[PDB]
């Protein structure tokens, strides 16, 4: 989320705003993402390091 | 008021 | 899943014939579930060990 404009950047702002019809990519499942967009169970584990 | 059905296991 | 009568039993069969609101329970996500009721993302991680 950009700062006090309220527009998501990157692959993100991709999906919100019509640009882009999947993210097969590595997006981290977050709050924030899922409140906009729609993400399938995790493909794959990990954790900051 | 919910049913929040579950298992006994430990 | 019952092979002979293709009922659910248990905590998902419980779900689907509507005596329960909600299961949380530790149980595992999987295809023939997903495919009758509705999973949150998974709040643990497990493995056969
Ligand atoms: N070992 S790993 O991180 O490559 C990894 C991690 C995961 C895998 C599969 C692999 Cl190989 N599948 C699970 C999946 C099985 C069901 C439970 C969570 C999703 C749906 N997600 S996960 O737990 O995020």
């Amino acid at each position: 989320r950009d700062a006090d404009t309220k527009i998501w950047n990157g692959m993100v702002g991709e999906l919100v705003y019509g640009k882009a019809d999947i993210a097969i990519a590595p997006l981290t499942i977050t709050l924030v993402r899922e409140e906009v967009i729609d993400f399938s169970k995790p493909f794959m584990s990990l954790g900051i390091s | 008021t919910v049913v929040v059905t579950t298992i006994l296991e430990s």
